[PDB]
């Protein structure tokens, strides 16, 4: 880490700069989509899927 | 407005008193939205 730029927390690519996603707004967003789910018990979208 | 100047070295509590907050996290510019 930190020669080749830890890579985006929200996508592919391991290792990069890639000028990502910022972790505070990350977990924002991870948030907001956490209570939105929880707000009506919205069936997860992997069975959505199936 | 001033006479002279003074050197020294910098406590903790004078560089405490400068500072009007203390930094965290290494990211610039989000870039998508312009705001910091």
């Amino acid at each position: 880490l930190e020669i080749r730029g830890a890579g985006e927390l929200l996508g592919e690519e391991q290792s990069g700069s890639m000028e990502t996603i910022g972790f505070s707004l990350y977990m924002e967003l991870l948030e907001n989509a956490v209570d939105a789910l929880k707000a009506g018990r919205e069936p997860s979208l992997e069975d959505l899927t199936s | 407005e001033f006479d002279a100047i003074k050197i020294a070295l910098a406590s903790p509590d004078m560089i405490r008193s400068w500072s009007f907050g203390e930094v965290k996290k290494p990211e610039t510019i989000n870039y998508r939205t312009f705001k910091p």
